[PDB]
């Protein structure tokens, strides 16, 4: 009747901001130019995660960002290892070749348009597909560790105070 | 290794489960291997520790026994009583859909186990149709309890399955009970319509449907549960009429749910509406034709200092 | 974006229309009772192929139908091997198991209806199911070779006679 | 001993297309390799014999001028032209919704190739999204011509469109070339709505949807396309627009083709809307990748007389 796909768990690191770690207020802001932030806000103000979020959290996320220069021909990500990074579509053509049952197939080429990689921030999931860079460019390397930590800390502080 | 194996019983992300024969008595039992490979590769020791601490002092009819537990230099095997019968999802897919009494009994058992877990401050967490065992005497049993928590408190855990989530879990918001109630509103759908609830070729559609609470009235559905399904999906929980802290003075006073003699159901006496057909020791007609994978025993000590609580 | 699907080539058995010589009327002969024939006709009427067939072809298939007695614990048909037979559960109940990524998941059974392997006669394809015995019973049907031969003969007769 | 292989381009249930290079001059080309092991069991010599004559029956730009084939002891090779671009199915899956100019150009090319195939009275027979390649010159080409055949009488070799099969052939009956439109008509849906036509997985559901004359019309179709789809809805497609005298009047005079000019395309001189990027020779980035698989077959004769004509 149907193939009936599996239903594996989606557990992850139980981040309990209460008595974990030792540091505090580890924001690590990375400011940049104003034009880049203004251009990125147009796309950041439309994601399901940012559609309902406090302006302070959005500003903090926009301020905290790391850039990485990727040249033509570089297999930085491959379907196999675990996935912990959120890549934003800044500029340049990037092909998404997924290994469908061990066979490469282009899913959807991204050229300074669209949004992807947010699924990696939902739970512990391996690499979505191979991101082949057709030409040089500068991508945004946002790790998973940073996103949950302040995004939950602000809510906890607001619930404790407010 | 004081147990003679027979044949595998199941393999998946949760782990491996095989069938063994007690050498000291001669009885078919289930043996679940923890492996620990995925645990170390995915970090899942907290859930196991919580489940162990819960089972240390928890016992109810809707729970599996913990008889002999074995830990090796690099592996762990948990023994449990086997319940020949198989899961109900197989029969549901073979036939198609059950009747109203079946759904009523399912809801009764669900509220009963919910009240039992709340009596000692517990949360079921994961809930899927692949965690039910029906014996010949009608005694239903539940398996897979690693996804639990000692005290509700106020954490921000993220797990389960994409097919059973709510906006409160996507952005952790405590969900002390919504995750165990909102998602439940769709469970009945799986046992009502002639097709799975979520049918999409992309997780984005599933997420959009989960966020946008709206049940699609099937072409053939009873008008009794229609009003209940039209309101089961909600954001908050205080606005819900039938959602008292007791959980008994709300479902019993419902429209269709009225003659649910819980006094005779909680005491394990009323027979189930569908008893599986037995044949011999360790039946296999109800189970699938899954084969056995490559088994491997321990060689040396590698991660024996993990569960250092015994 | 989408689960996607394969584009495998499909196949069907060939035939030589120039070969007009064939059997006199039918090879296998097994006239059953009236109640069994009526039940078989009622069960076949529910099929789409039997919606346009005339009583002549129905009677021919009924006279040429082949019955096979299957006992308990018997096993003949298996997955993987090239399907070359077809039967219909006249009575009883037999659960069919289909592979699902190394797991023979169940699909269901039939009771005086259905048709195990009805699509195998439409095109040559490996066995995409697995039958298992349960109790003594009888299955009525015809192999793919004879069925295709009779169908092509009837088609040629209807095309050339007019 | 002339062309040396490089890597694999794609294998299927009939042959494997790979990349080859000439040892004399040196130019990248495509080569289809087939194994007689799978053909002997199925016995499909009639379909393969048509290629021997199709190799010479080529006197038009659209008709890909195939190269000379070579039969071995247990393998056959056929060289063809190179396609630096890619397939249309991949582009459709990547985008999923073409504009008005692109759709008009695709419809014009489809009409042109259909008229070209009908002029010679050569049944296309095979039809699938894979049979449409985009060359670097900004045109469309067809592949796999072995299924083509022209017989005076009828036929019964069912093979080509298993999913997109009209209800007139599912009952094991005759058919005409007009069916080539029907099997392709549903394809236009993929270039209009955004999702596949059949939203199921079991062949039974696909057959029920095909026999059931009902097609949705979301708020995304054109004006003339809606009328064209509504006109074709009966089960017994008797009023087909292709089964006419010349077969190029009602379709060309329709409101969909308000402006057309086949003379401009006859001489090949109109640049396509968007040609794939050509990054020099060996630009196999547009095509889908595949695992490498060398020829591991023993050099031994296996029925030579059965493969004499080649």
């Amino acid at each position: 009747i149907n193939r009936f796909t599996r239903r594996a768990s989606v557990c992850a690191e139980a981040y309990n901001p209460d008595e974990e770690e030792d540091d505090a207020e580890s924001r690590i802001i990375h400011p940049k130019t104003d034009d880049q932030r203004n251009r990125l806000q147009e796309a950041c103000k439309d994601i399901l995660l940012f559609k309902n979020l406090d302006p302070e959290q959005m500003s903090q996320v926009l301020d905290a960002m790391f850039e990485k220069l990727v040249k033509e021909g570089e297999h930085v990500i491959d379907q196999g290892d675990d996935g912990d990074n959120f890549y934003v579509i800044d500029r340049g053509t990037f092909d998404i070749y997924v290994k469908c049952d061990g066979v490469g197939r282009c899913v959807g080429n991204y050229d300074n348009r669209g949004s992807f990689g947010e699924l990696a921030l939902m739970y512990n999931t391996p690499r979505a597909a191979t991101i082949t860079a057709t030409s040089p460019g500068a991508l945004w390397g946002l790790d998973r560790v940073t996103f949950r930590r302040i995004i939950v800390k602000n809510n906890a502080k607001k619930r404790k105070m407010y | 290794d004081q147990f003679e194996r027979i044949k595998t019983l199941g393999t998946g992300s949760f782990g491996r489960v095989m069938l063994v024969k007690h050498k000291e008595t001669g009885n078919h039992y289930a043996m679940k291997i923890l492996d620990k490979q995925k645990v170390v590769k995915l970090k899942q020791i907290e859930h196991t520790l919580n489940e162990k601490r819960i089972l240390q002092a928890v016992n109810f009819p809707f729970l599996v026994k913990l008889e002999f537990s074995f830990k090796d230099n690099s592996n762990l095997y948990m023994v449990m009583e086997y319940v020949p019968g198989g899961e109900m999802f197989s029969h549901l897919r073979r036939i198609g859909r059950f009747s109203e009494p079946h759904a009523r009994f399912y809801a009764a058992q669900i509220v009963l186990t919910f009240e039992y877990l709340h009596s000692l401050d517990l949360i079921y967490r994961d809930l899927k149709p692949e965690n039910l065992l029906i014996d010949q005497q009608g005694y239903i049993q539940v398996t897979d309890f690693g996804f639990a928590k000692r005290v509700k408190g106020r954490t921000w855990t993220l797990c389960g399955t994409p097919e059973y989530l709510a906006p409160e879990i996507i952005l952790s918001k405590g969900y002390n009970k919504g995750v165990d109630w909102w998602a439940l509103g769709v469970l009945i759908y799986e046992m009502a319509a002639g097709y799975p609830p979520f049918f999409a070729d992309q997780p984005i559609q599933i997420y959009e449907k989960i966020v946008s609470g709206k049940v699609r009235f099937p072409s053939h559905f009873s008008s009794d549960l229609k009003d209940l399904l039209r309101n089961l999906l909600q954001v908050d929980l205080t606005k819900r009429f039938g959602n008292l802290k007791n959980g008994v003075n709300d479902i019993k006073n419902h429209k269709w749910f009225a003659t649910t003699d819980w006094i005779a159901i909680y005491q394990r006496k009323v027979e189930a509406p569908f008893i599986p057909k037995f044949k011999g020791p360790g039946d296999t007609s109800n189970f699938d034709d899954y084969e056995e994978e490559e088994i491997r025993v321990s060689i040396n000590e590698k991660c024996g200092k993990e569960f250092s609580e015994f």
